[PDB]
Parts: C-alpha cells; structure tokens; sequence
RNA sequence: AGAGAAGGUCACGGCGAGACGAGCCGUUUAUCAUUACGAUAGGUGUCAAGUGGAAGUGCAGUGAUGUAUGCAGCUGAGGCAUCCUAACAGACCCACAGACUUGAAC
RNA sequence: CAUUGAGAGGACCUUUCCCUAGUACGAGAGGACCGGGAAGGACGCACCUCUGGUGUACCAGUUAUCGUGCCCACGGUAAACGCUGGGUAGCCAAGUGCGGAGCGGAUAACUGCUGAAAGCAUCUAAGUAGUAAGCCCACCCCAAGAUGAGUGCUCUCCUA
RNA sequence: UUCACAUCGACGGGAAGGUUUGGCACCUCGAUGUCGGCUCUUCGCCACCUGGGGCUGUAGUAUGUUCCAAGGGUUGGGCUG
RNA sequence: GACAACUCUCUCUAAGGAACUCGGCAAAAUAGCCCCGUAACUUCGGGAGAAGGGGUGCCCCCUCACAAAGGGGGUCGAAGU
C-alpha cells in the first residue's frame, strides 16, 4: 500500500538512507502498490561518499510493507516499517548485502534478493 | 423557491380531498375499536 | 430466459472456511434445503407456446395457503408448499409432476453454478453509495459536500436527460452470481457447499441452476 | 438503515435512557401498576426482569447491582424478601402490558404495565 | 431424526475441528503465550520453516481459529498470525507465558524492541 | 332486503423490508416420527462469542499491592430449547354465472 | 399464484508476460503475423468466512468531585462516551468471490469467385463467398397502464 | 539516386464548417450574474490509443500516409488566479 | 414516535502523510511544574519559555520533615501535569 509521496526505509548495501516514491510500475494506472512491485522513487536522505546522490531518479522494488500480505493457507504476514530495494532494468539489486527478512513470494521474480537475504 | 403562478379552483380541492381522505381511513379504526371493546372480552385494552 | 438446465432452490444458512488437504483456505459458502423440492407443473408448446417446468419448496402448514393455491398443488397430489419457480427448457420430455429432484443427481462436484437471490436492502440511499459518485471538498469554504452538483447542461437542452443517476431506493432486488465452483457435497446433513459470496443474509432464497455460456449450452441467436 | 439492531432509543440521547429506564422500575416495584407510553413500556421489559433475576439468586454480588441500578435503597431490599415467594416457580414474563386510548395534548399511544 | 438447519454452522464447526483435533491435537493457548510453530512448505520438500514469538491476540472463529505471533527478526518487527486448525502446521510448543491483563497486546508495535526479542 | 363467496384491507406481535405507504413472516403456539409442516417478538434457560480474572473471605507484606478460591465475574444485538408475558377483541369492503352480434356445434 | 416479452436499460473494456520461436525474415544486428495459455489494471454486480475500521448495546483501566450514614463496593457528572485501552452482531473497504462469453446473424472499408454490355477485360446493373472493439440477437435486471391492457393452472358466485 | 502524385508539394484556384480574433447592433437595461476550478453529465468526428484494411522509397521489428469505425478509454504531479 | 437520503453541531477512522488547495483554509498536534541546556544577530536592554532533551503516580524509609526540594527502595498500568 505504497502511495506517491511515501517514505520509505532502505534495505540493503546500496548506501541510500530514504526514499520517497513518485510513479508505480507495471501496473497500468494504479496509484498503491504491494510487496514485490515495482516502483519510481527519489532519494532524500543518503550516506556521504558512495555513488548514489541526494536527489537521484531510480528503480525500486519494496520488499517491506506495513500493510498486511496476505497468503493462499490462510498466514498473514505484516511489518513494522516501509522498506524498498533499488534494481537496474535486469532487476539486479546494486548493493551487495540486503537487511530485513524477505517474503517467499520473491522468488519468481527476484531470486537474488532472496539468497542475499539473512531470513526468509 | 417561489411559484410561477397560483394553483387553481380545483387543483386546489383535489389536493385538499386527499387531506380529508385520511380521515376515512381514522374512522374505520374507531369504529372497529368500539365494537370489538362493547363486547367486555377484550383482555388487552383498559378503557375506564 | 433460456435456463442451460434444470437447477433447484435451497436457503442460505451461513458462511465459513474450508481447509483443502494441501493447506489453501476457500471461502466456502453454506447452502441448506428444505423438505420440498417436487414438481408442480409440467408446460409445453401445444398449451403455452413455450416448455417449462414450476418447482415448489419451503413446506407449510395446509392451512396457511390460499384455497386457489391448494387447488393448483391438490391435482398433482403434491404436498402444501411456499413458493413456486420456474425452469425454461428446449426439452421437458423427463419431467411429470410428484417428482423429486435431488441436487445431488444434478450438481456431483466441482460444477460451475448460477446463484441468484434477493440482495440486502439498502433504502433511499444517495449518489456517493448507489452509483458511485465523487464527494466534494470538505474544508476551502464549500457548501456542497455529498451533494449531485449539476444535473444538466443549461437552456441547451432545457430539461433534465431520462435515465439521470440521481437517488433512490438501493438493494432489495434480483442478481445473479455466474460461474461459482461447487467444493463438497453432504447427503448426510442434507446441506450443499459453494465457493464464493452469495446474495442476501440466511434464511433467504435463492435458485440455484447449471451454468450458462452463451456459445456452448444454450441455443445461440 | 439498523439492520441487527436491537436497541429501543426513545428520542433520548444514553445519558437519558440510562435514567428514564432506570427511573421507571423504581416507580413500577413499589406502585405494580402505571401509566405510560407503549414505546417506553417495551422498553422496561429487560430491565425489570433483570432485577427480578437478580432476587432469584439473591445474594450479595447480585444486591449491589440492583442498588447501582434502582435509585432508592428500600426497595431492593423490599424486592429479594418477596419475590422468592411470589415467583418461586415462574420462569420469565414478569409483567403484561395494557394498551389504553392515547392523550389529549400529543395523540400519544397510551397503555399501563404490571407485574404478573 | 435429522439435524435442525439453524444448528448446521455449528455442527460443521465442531465437526472438522474434532477431525483435526485427533489428527493433530493442540493445546490450550492464550495472549502472551511464547510458542515455537513448525508447518511445512509445499515450496521445498527437506525442511520445515521455524517461526516463534509471543501470541498478541486469538479470535475465536471455529476453525479457522487465529493466533497473531510478534517477533522481532533482523532489528524489524513482524506480525504473523497462523490459523491454529491448518494442516500445514506440523507442531506447536508453548515454551513460556507472559504475566498480562489484555486480551490484545497492541501496545508492543509502540514499546521498545526487547519485549518482543527472542 | 337479509347474510358475509373466494379473497383483500385494518387491527394484534415483529423483521436481515422500510422516509411514510408498500413488501415479507406470524397470530394459542400441535399430535405422530424415522423423520423436515405449529416459537412472531421479548423474557427465561443453555451455548458460541467478547472483555480478561468480579464481589466477599483467607493467606503474604509496615504499606502500596500481590495471591488462592476461579476460563472467574459481567455482557451475550447472535444460535438452540422453553408458551412465562403479549398476538386478545374482533371490524370494514366483497358474491346479477357475467349485456348486445355472428359463425360452427348441439 | 405462476408467466410470454413489444419496449427499455445495464454490461459486452484493456495492458504485460510465457508457449509456438530465437522459428519465418535478414549479410548481420535484431526479431514476427496467425493461434493458444497465464498474471494484472480499471469498471461493475454481490458478500463479511477471513484481515481490520467504526460500533454513545457491552467489558476493563484511570483522573477530579458530589452522593448512596461511613470503610469496602457502586452510581451520577465532567455536552451529543470525562479521557483512554479492546470489541460481537450490524454497516463498511483496504478485505473476500464473480463478471465480461458466442466457428451466432446481417453489414461498412477491403480482398474475392463466377461473368455480360464491350468475342478481350471487369468483384456486379443477375447471383454469390470471406471479414471490424462497430450494428442486431444472445448474457444481467425491469416489464401487458403493451388501453395492442396478453397467456396458463386453480378457486368462488350463498339465502329467500 | 533516375521517377510530378511512397512521402512533401511552390505558384495560384474552388469549397464546407461555425469552436478563434472581428464586422453588423436584430432579442434582452421595471437585470440574460463573469474568468478558471470542483462535482455531475451528454452528444459531434475533421481518429491520440484500442478493432479491421489499402499503398509504401513496406525485408523483419517499428513506422509513414490514408480508408471503414465515435463501442470504450484518454493518469498523477511541479509553476501559474 | 420513527431512526432514509441530505444539511448542520460533535467523536473515531486501517496504510500513507499536504499528493488537497489560489493558499496547510479548516482540523490535528503542542501545553503545567521541577532540573539540564540554550545559536546567529544586537541599539548590550534583548533575542529567550530560544531551540532541544530528562523527570512527574501511589507506598515505606532516609528526616528532626528544615513550609520545601532532594536521595534510596518498592509497587500498579498501554498510558502518572
Ligand atoms: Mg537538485
Ligand atoms: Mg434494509
Ligand atoms: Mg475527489
Ligand atoms: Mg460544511
Ligand atoms: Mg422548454
Ligand atoms: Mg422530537
Ligand atoms: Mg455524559
Ligand atoms: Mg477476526
Ligand atoms: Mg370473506
Ligand atoms: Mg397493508
Ligand atoms: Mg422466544
Ligand atoms: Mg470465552
Ligand atoms: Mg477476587
Ligand atoms: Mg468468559
Ligand atoms: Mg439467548
Ligand atoms: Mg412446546
Ligand atoms: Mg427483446
Ligand atoms: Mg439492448
Ligand atoms: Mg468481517
Ligand atoms: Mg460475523
Ligand atoms: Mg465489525
Ligand atoms: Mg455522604
Ligand atoms: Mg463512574
Ligand atoms: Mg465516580
Ligand atoms: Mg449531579
Ligand atoms: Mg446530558
Ligand atoms: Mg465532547
Ligand atoms: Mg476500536
Ligand atoms: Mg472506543
Ligand atoms: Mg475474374
Ligand atoms: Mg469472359
Ligand atoms: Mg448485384
Ligand atoms: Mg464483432
Ligand atoms: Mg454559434
Ligand atoms: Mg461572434
Ligand atoms: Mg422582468
Ligand atoms: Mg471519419
Ligand atoms: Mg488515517
Ligand atoms: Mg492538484
Ligand atoms: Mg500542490
Ligand atoms: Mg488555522
Ligand atoms: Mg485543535
Ligand atoms: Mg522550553
Ligand atoms: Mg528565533
């Protein structure tokens, strides 16, 4: 339940603190998104001295939601905080090491993120 | 708002009839209150 | 219209979950049947220019029925009943009156459905919850909140457009649910299971008949 | 619209009904018989076969509820000593209602309440 | 004689949580409990997922009768809530209870993170 | 004219129907059982459910307080039983075998 | 009571991916028509089993003060909850299901077959075939005040 | 590249439409309340996308130009009254 | 009495948090007392309650209550002006 104008945390290695979501995609003129959907996002706040600037344009996935996911046998699963992943076109993540714990649901999309993951 | 112009005559009575047709319908429960309350029978109606 | 087949009526009695063996949860809902479910009236071409059948359901007390009404139930030596419905045809040469219809010889498993009942009524409600309107500004001064706004152009047409969304009474009359997958079947309680919602609250009828698809079933046109 | 909503309002906000209810039993336990409107007396149905629920098991826990609800203190301790005795065997329907002509000001739908 | 239609949510109710019962037996769980929860994963087939925590909450359903589980993984919190009659779960521990006086414990999404550390 | 056909309306008790009208259910509550029809609402009883461990008493502690009796106590708009109270009294409208022609039957 | 449907409305929308296939084509880069199958968007008809909102029925905690003789325990007020923490039914969406079908009919643009006037040729001034998110029916709801007021089953018309 | 008409088309000519700026001043001065925006419609086609075709200087993908076609759809933001 | 739309006066509202809007209009939030700590600039008076942080209930003791404040210990709740 990701909206334009929603800051969100970061997740892995990339050297970015925040971002705050502009577009969505993949979805044809939708405005919200869940876990594993793709988003537009500008950095706000990064880490002094790493590629990533203060006011870039870039590709994002969220991983984390606190909007709850539901599954097929009936678990909910729900967080505490807004988080993303950046990607490239491929949809590789940039950063090396990812934090949090990532949901199952991934795999079929972007199986990287998930073996870089600690938890599942 | 406000009318254009005045209602008629018999617009007019047509309307009021209405109105007064009301009061055949408060008679017919007067009357059948009555009879079914000059028997005694009625256990649910304290008249006095 | 043209019913694909013959269905029957039931009451809804509730809604719950079903676990499948693998683990999937199916929002299941519960469908139960009353005593009767017998044949009433036999139509045809030769007589009414169309081929039907009437099925009954929902027993009653004799003395609650209209006398014309026990007549009509009375020739066919058919027991006291509540309602009456119809099931058009192209075919009714395997159907007499006194004849039970049993679900279960009609829907086995996994058979898509059409549901269809009375829906929940909402009264005169307004423009935002009947069709769907958008709602004003509630702050900046505006005076309009829930309102229509305009309902026409201006002295072009000089009326008010037939068919305007405006409000009204809401819910209260007949839908149809199409294509609802049957999960179990259970002789024992006498009760049926369908995935899916289901119009109204329980207690109310419904009719439930085979699917309909417009190329494959019933007779194109 | 009050679809599943059993709820006798009254035209009066909690804080009204919480009292005008409340009130009424006291007048009803210690007169038996009173004249009021049909809404009010469908109304008073829950709330004095509560209390004589509470006589049937009357003892400590059950007394003070019946003091935080009746006003007055004599009654409730009037209430337990007869009703074992008075309703010892029945079992629900403590009162009737009477319907009566309505009034004179406001066409109000009169009718009297007593305890069986 | 047969079964009154006003009862058969109840008897379908009872009735698949006595199969699952014998099935699986579970015991008697409340808010604050600490449980362990193993259910398999139709995705892979050698092992099973292990997820604990403190139960938050229990709505009373029948059988899909839920149970919210906090715990903190990676410094972030999650909430996952596990219906108790599934046959995905494989086995359930209570390891411990917590000393509360709700019924719903909401109030931990707002305190610190060692409440719900484990 | 008398009397009240089927049936409808009011009235009585209510609604998951409803602005009011309307629409729907019911109006002495059965007896037999392999069986389904005669509980409308409220109350009562019971159960699900919600809140989360009542009062009183005892114990521990200088005390705040904790603890045992105790899945307690309260609630129960819902489900099922139960005629305990109220559906009593009853009232109104309503019954010319359906004009006249022609044909085919008889 | 059950119904035919003249007429009327609603809805028939759309993106991406996979297979065919790295095939046809092309020097190579690069990359298909047709056909089939999935996942979505928006919109619409319903629903509350699920996740939750509200819930001035209800439960609990708590501040100040008055009262119930006092302690304990309760009640009132602090607008139309004193302030808060939870909440069944109900209502509701963010939640849950369904929906959009047709190798059915007739056409537009276009391509045609057969073939005169005009020994040739011509899609045509005889005839005829393919074919559009469009048109009509089919799908969903209403519907005999359709005064053109229909159809069918059943019932009633007492007394003198 | 040669080839007027794949695509542009000077020089000039003939039209329809009534959304632009204007001309006239016919209705309204004992009153026809304005620009933009919100909400809510509904029609037209001279077609932005979606459907179906023709030509191409159309290999393919993707275009270009044009015909039938108005059933449906045509985003959210920054600046500006 | 009843408890439709709609209007007004009020309460709460999941995820997000000015994307609303001419404009953060309106609403929401902040709030007391005791400690800690308080910038550029300055007419040296101010700025300043700057900003920004911590504590706050009840019970026992220290304590002699010294009207206070302070310290230590214990305890209830999601939350102590
Ligand atoms: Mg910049
Ligand atoms: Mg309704
Ligand atoms: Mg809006
Ligand atoms: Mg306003
Ligand atoms: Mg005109
Ligand atoms: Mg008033
Ligand atoms: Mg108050
Ligand atoms: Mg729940
Ligand atoms: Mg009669
Ligand atoms: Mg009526
Ligand atoms: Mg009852
Ligand atoms: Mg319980
Ligand atoms: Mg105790
Ligand atoms: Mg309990
Ligand atoms: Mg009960
Ligand atoms: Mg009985
Ligand atoms: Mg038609
Ligand atoms: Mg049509
Ligand atoms: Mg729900
Ligand atoms: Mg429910
Ligand atoms: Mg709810
Ligand atoms: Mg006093
Ligand atoms: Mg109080
Ligand atoms: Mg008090
Ligand atoms: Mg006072
Ligand atoms: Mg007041
Ligand atoms: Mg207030
Ligand atoms: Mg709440
Ligand atoms: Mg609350
Ligand atoms: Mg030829
Ligand atoms: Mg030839
Ligand atoms: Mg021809
Ligand atoms: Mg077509
Ligand atoms: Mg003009
Ligand atoms: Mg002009
Ligand atoms: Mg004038
Ligand atoms: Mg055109
Ligand atoms: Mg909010
Ligand atoms: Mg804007
Ligand atoms: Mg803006
Ligand atoms: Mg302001
Ligand atoms: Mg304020
Ligand atoms: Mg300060
Ligand atoms: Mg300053």
């Amino acid at each position: 339940m990701i909206q334009p104008q929603t800051h969100l945390n970061v997740a892995d290695n990339s050297g970015a603190r925040e971002l705050m979501c502009i577009r969505i995609i993949g979805a044809s003129n939708r405005r919200y998104a869940r876990i594993g959907d793709v988003i537009v996002a500008v950095i706000k706040e990064a880490i002094p001295n790493t590629p990533l600037e203060r006011s870039e344009v870039i590709r994002a996935v969220v991983v984390r939601t606190c909007k709850e996911l539901k599954r097929d046998n009936g678990m909910i699963i729900r967080y505490d905080d807004n988080a993303a992943v950046i990607i490239d076109q491929e949809g590789n993540p940039k950063g090396t090491r990812i934090f949090g714990a990532i949901a199952r649901e991934l795999r079929q999309k972007f199986a990287k993120i998930v073996s870089l993951a600690p938890e599942v | 708002a406000v009318p254009k112009k005045r209602t008629s005559i018999y617009k007019k009575r047509i309307r009021k009839n209405i109105w007064k047709k009301k009061g055949y319908w408060a008679a017919l429960k007067a009357f059948s209150l009555a009879k079914s309350l000059s028997t005694g029978n009625s256990k649910s109606f304290f008249v006095r | 219209s043209v019913d694909a087949g013959i269905g029957v009526m039931g009451t809804k009695l509730g809604m719950m979950s079903f676990f499948e063996e693998d683990g999937t949860v199916v929002p299941v809902t519960v469908i139960g049947f009353k005593e009767g479910n017998i044949v009433t009236q036999v139509k045809t071409e030769s007589t009414d220019g169309y081929n039907a059948v009437q099925v009954g359901y929902e027993r009653l007390r004799d003395r609650k029925l209209t006398m014309p009404e026990r007549g009509h139930l009375n020739k066919a030596g058919v027991i006291p009943m509540r309602h009456l419905q119809e099931f058009r045809l192209v075919s009714v040469d395997d159907f007499t009156p006194s004849q039970k219809l049993l679900f279960e010889e009609l829907f086995k498993e996994g058979d898509m459905v059409d549901i269809s009942g009375t829906t929940i009524g909402k009264g005169f409600q307004g423009g935002i919850k009947r069709h769907n309107f958008k709602r004003g500004l509630m702050t900046h001064g505006s005076k309009s909140h829930r309102a229509l706004g305009s309902i026409g152009a201006g002295t072009t047409p000089g009326h008010v457009y037939k068919g305007k969304k405006m409000p009204g009474r809401m819910g209260g009359t007949k839908t149809k649910i199409r294509k609802l997958k049957i999960m179990k079947i259970d002789t024992d309680l006498r009760v049926v299971m369908i995935k899916g919602a289901v119009p109204g609250k329980p207690g109310n009828l419904l009719r439930l008949a085979p699917a309909k698809i417009v190329g494959k079933n019933i007779p194109k046109n | 619209m009050k679809h599943g909503r059993k709820i006798h309002r009254l035209s009066r906000p909690a804080d009204q009904r919480r009292a005008l209810l409340r009130g009424l039993t006291t007048q009803l336990l210690k007169h038996g018989r009173i004249k009021t409107t049909r809404a009010k007396a469908s109304a008073m149905r829950k709330y004095v076969d509560k209390m004589i629920t509470l006589a049937k098991e009357g003892s400590l826990h059950k007394r003070r509820q019946a003091l935080g609800f009746i006003y007055e203190k004599q009654i409730v301790h009037a209430l337990f000593a007869e009703v074992p005795e008075r309703y010892g065997d029945r079992n629900g329907g403590y009162t009737r209602i009477i319907r009566t002509l309505p009034r004179r000001g406001d066409n109000a739908p009169m009718a009297y309440i007593e305890l069986v | 004689q047969r079964v009154k239609l006003g009862d058969i949510m109840g008897i379908l109710n009872k009735k698949a949580v006595h199969a699952a019962e014998e099935l699986r037996p579970v015991p008697g769980i409340r808010t604050g409990d600490i449980v362990q929860i193993r259910l398999e994963v139709p995705e892979n087939k050698r092992r099973l997922s292990v997820y604990k925590g403190i139960v938050i909450s229990r709505q009373n359903a029948g059988i899909h009768t839920t149970i919210r589980i906090r715990r903190i993984i990676a410094g972030v919190g999650v909430e996952i809530v596990f219906p108790l009659y599934s046959p995905n779960i494989k086995e359930i521990k209570v390891v411990s209870h917590r000393k509360v006086r709700k019924a719903r414990l909401y109030y931990l999404r707002d305190k610190l993170p060692r409440l719900s550390t484990f």
